[PDB]
């Protein structure tokens, strides 16, 4: 009501990515995609909101 | 004969076709149609150009080869470094004007002697050359003659050591030694480094022949130019000049093994996929 409007002109998305060598980044590939070596994570607040 | 100074005088004065006075038999074998190759190519030709290389020769053309016996003597005080390059026109026209003050039968004679005595002159400077022996064999048998022929302790293995230094100079036809004031020097090849001592090196060595942090190392820059002309029974083996130079000699062959063993690993280090940066940094200290 008060007038406050905002109009989005464009919408880029960043990647920055660590150089890492192309040695040491398919050795790290390669473990990452075993599936004993799956990137578990977790909610920091871990609950359901009611 | 690309570095024969009358095979070169004959690239510039002398013409690149088929004239009757240069080549008189060539091209009777052209006008009497008896060549291998194209023998109706003379028939051929118009008139102009068909008659006036018969009367060529019938009756050939004189001619001076003045100016080619003085360009064969210029362009091999050119290759001998006797004048700069920049002094070939200079001198050509100062040797021409001399012959034509005294243009006489002896001396038109003098130079057809004179052009086969600078085409040997040419090739021998070019023997001495691949050969490079006579300009430090008299250096280092005068350096000789300065050091002492008998030392006190060790002689089988100061002679022997002095034989193979007469080795290094004639088995690398590059390799010089001169003087320069006081001391005499030895360089392992033409504008290279490696310039050893051998008047520091003499005096260095002179006490250490029989001994069985103490050595100049110019002299153990001597010891290992001298190594692979040095037998395992030319010199001593508890003698601890002796015992270097089998320890050179390992030295020197170890870094021609591993010269061969740095070109197998950083080969297969690139189709493997590394970094380029670290394949050539891990392999020296792997090495070294």
């Amino acid at each position: 009501v008060d007038g406050a409007s905002i109009k989005f002109d464009s919408i880029c998305l960043y990647a920055t990515f660590f150089p890492m060598a192309h040695n040491t980044a398919s050795t790290l590939e390669a473990m990452l995609r075993n599936d004993t070596n799956d990137q578990s994570f977790n909610d920091y607040l871990s609950a359901a909101n009611m | 004969d690309a570095t024969d100074p009358a095979v070169r005088a004959a690239l510039q004065s002398q013409p690149s076709g088929l004239n009757s006075t240069d080549d008189w038999r060539q091209v009777m074998d052209r006008i009497m149609s008896l060549t291998a190759r194209n023998p109706d190519a003379f028939r051929q030709q118009p008139q102009a150009n068909r008659l006036s290389a018969i009367l060529e020769a019938v009756v050939p053309a004189r001619a001076n080869p003045t100016h080619e016996k003085v360009l064969a003597i210029v362009n091999a005080l050119a290759e001998n470094r006797a004048i700069r390059p920049d002094e070939a026109g200079l001198v050509y026209d100062a040797l021409l004007q001399r012959v034509a003050r005294y243009n006489s039968g002896n001396v038109q004679t003098n130079l057809d002697r004179l052009v086969g005595d600078v085409r040997e002159a040419v090739a021998q400077r070019e023997r001495a050359q691949q050969q490079g022996n006579l300009g430090s064999m008299v250096a280092l048998n005068a350096f000789l003659s300065t050091q002492p022929a008998n030392v006190p302790r060790g002689q089988e293995d100061y002679t022997n050591f002095v034989s193979a230094l007469r080795l290094m100079v004639t088995e690398t036809p590059q390799s010089e030694v001169y003087q320069s004031g006081p001391d005499y020097f030895f360089q392992t090849s033409r504008q290279g480094l490696q310039t050893v001592n051998l008047s520091q090196a003499f005096k260095n060595l002179q006490g250490l022949w029989g001994v069985r942090s103490l050595l100049t190392p110019n002299s153990r820059l001597l010891l290992l130019l001298i190594a692979p002309f040095t037998d395992s029974g030319s010199v001593s083996r508890d003698t601890y000049l002796g015992h270097l130079l089998t320890l050179y000699r390992e030295a020197i062959g170890q870094a021609h093994v591993d010269e061969h063993t740095f070109q197998e690993i950083t080969s297969v280090s690139r189709a493997l996929g590394q970094e380029d940066t670290g394949s050539l940094e891990a392999t020296l200290n792997y090495l070294l």
